[PDB]
């Protein structure tokens, strides 16, 4: 002869529960990443510049030694 | 059309340098800054005469 038991909510209410979509921004500007893109870009220009201009000089050697062991 | 002159095999006798292509390369360039004169003369003789058999001297 107890109280009715029952599945029920409890007292006062649930926690609210969320539904909305949540997407966040997220990210850098273009600016930025077409800046960044560009300076990597003239970063490697000059690298292989001066990479290119001493592997020229050294082919010239090696030409050389080949002129001098001819005759 | 007449016979080929050739130089006998005696005539193409010499003390031979026979070094491998590694040790060439390493002397090389002071091999062309000291030998210059006889290389350039042999080279000379060789694109004016048009023919190996002048130019064995």
């Amino acid at each position: 002869a107890s109280k009715v038991k029952q599945d029920m909510p409890p007292p006062g209410g649930y926690g609210p529960i969320d539904y909305k979509r949540n997407l966040p921004r997220r990210g850098l500007s273009g600016y930025s990443m077409f800046a960044v893109g560009i300076g990597t870009l003239l970063f490697g220009y000059w690298s292989m510049m001066k990479w290119n201009r001493e592997r020229r000089r050294l082919q010239i050697e090696d030409f050389e030694a080949r002129i001098a062991l001819m005759p | 059309p007449g016979i080929v002159e050739l130089p006998t095999l005696e005539d193409l006798k010499v003390q031979e340098v026979k070094v491998s292509s590694s040790v060439l390369k390493a002397a090389a360039h002071h091999y062309g800054a000291q030998c210059d004169k006889p290389n350039k003369e042999f080279m000379l003789c060789r694109w004016e005469e048009k023919d190996p058999r002048r130019c064995l001297e």
